[PDB]
């Protein structure tokens, strides 16, 4: 536990995430969920040495959280989500130790700067209620989507090989579904630095947030969305 | 039912359920907080009165 | 039974129809097709896949 103007952007088009598990091919389908509008700002974080900025607040998880980041040394590992992140309100953490997937639910007493080494992320651990640790797990984007839904916490992912927001067009497909069961107002991005010593990273993530909207989805005769419109 | 298993002959006192909370819940949403509950205005320190 | 008509019972999906092979390709967390009537027409086996 050691301690140590933001910008905005577009996000023309993107969070699509399949809605449902169902096969449709060459058909035009409208559906109503909790999507990123088109043409919205885009709050944008560095982590560039030129400058030493280490830049990672708390932000609000208002309604869920779409999450992206272009970087090239994999100096994002997870994050936390809480309502008050102190051991007197139950929090969740992701997190990959270099290898791993470590997804967890408990009384966390996190420290004020969270980070590793490239452990120093909490100082406590109490009431677990949930485990799924796992086997030894600027040019990709690594899109995310982040719910929270009648108890149950949904993530959709997707990965594009490839200093703005490329504009294409990707869907997102469903990866997990937790049923952790807590009140979610925060969250907190963690980060692997190289205290008074630590440089050489760069790692440019952006944020975004949904809202209820209605979408009209295109699908081609394979079943994949290669477009859509906001009604 | 299950009054001869849960049932003691002086009082099981081993379940227990939340009384005193700020809101209600929602849909499968758990708590296992215990703060000390404030019905009146003044503040309270973690002590009982 | 491919090729005559049949009830089925699909998972705990009832109809009746002919049944025939396929050159569509779902993806791993599919299991109905739900043309644009919201009706099936397609099918994944569970044994043969
Ligand atoms: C205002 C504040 O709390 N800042 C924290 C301090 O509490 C903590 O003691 C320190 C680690 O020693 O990191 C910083
Ligand atoms: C635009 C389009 O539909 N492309 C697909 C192609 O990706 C697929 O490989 C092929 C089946 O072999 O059918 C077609
Ligand atoms: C519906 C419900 O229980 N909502 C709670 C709310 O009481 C509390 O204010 C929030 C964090 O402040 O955590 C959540
Ligand atoms: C789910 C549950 O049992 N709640 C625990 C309680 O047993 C324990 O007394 C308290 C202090 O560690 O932490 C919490």
């Amino acid at each position: 536990c050691v301690n140590l103007p933001p910008a905005y952007t577009n996000s023309f088009t993107r969070g699509v995430y399949y809605p449902d598990k169902v096969f449709r091919s060459s058909v035009l389908h409208s559906t109503q969920d909790l999507f990123l509008p088109f043409f919205s700002n885009v709050t944008w974080f560095h982590a560039i040495h030129v400058t030493k900025r280490f830049d990672n607040p708390v932000l609000p998880f208002n309604d869920g959280v779409y999450f992206a980041s272009t970087e090239k040394s994999n100096i994002i590992r997870g994050w936390i989500f809480g309502t008050t992140l102190d051991s007197k309100t139950q929090s969740l953490l992701i997190v990959n130790n270099a290898t791993n997937v470590v997804i967890k639910v408990c009384e966390f007493q996190f420290c004020n700067d969270p980070f590793l080494g490239v452990f120093r992320v909490y100082s406590s651990a109490n009431n677990c209620t949930f485990e799924y640790v796992s086997q030894p797990f600027f040019k990709n984007l690594r899109e995310f989507v982040f719910k929270n839904i009648d108890g149950y916490f949904k993530i959709y992912s997707k990965h594009t090989p490839i200093r703005d927001l490329p504009q294409g067009f990707s869907a997102l497909e469903p990866l997990v579904d937790l049923p952790i069961g807590i009140n979610i107002t925060r969250f907190q991005t963690l980060l692997a630095l190289h205290s008074s010593g630590w440089t050489a990273g760069a790692a440019a993530y952006y944020v975004g947030y949904l809202q209820p909207r209605t979408f009209l989805l295109k699908y081609n005769e394979n079943g994949t969305i290669t477009d859509a419109v906001d009604c | 039912n299950s009054n001869n298993l849960d049932s003691k002959v002086g009082g099981n006192y081993n379940y227990l359920y939340r009384l005193f909370r700020k809101s209600n819940l929602k849909p499968f949403e758990r708590d296992i907080s215990t703060e000390i509950y404030q019905a009146g205005s003044t503040p309270c320190n973690g002590v009982e009165g | 039974v491919k090729n005559k008509c049949v009830n089925f019972n699909f998972n705990g999906l009832t109809g009746t129809g002919v049944l025939t092979e396929s050159n569509k390709k779902f993806l791993p967390f599919q299991q109905f097709g739900r043309d644009i009537a919201d009706t099936t027409d397609a099918v994944r086996d569970p044994q043969t896949l």
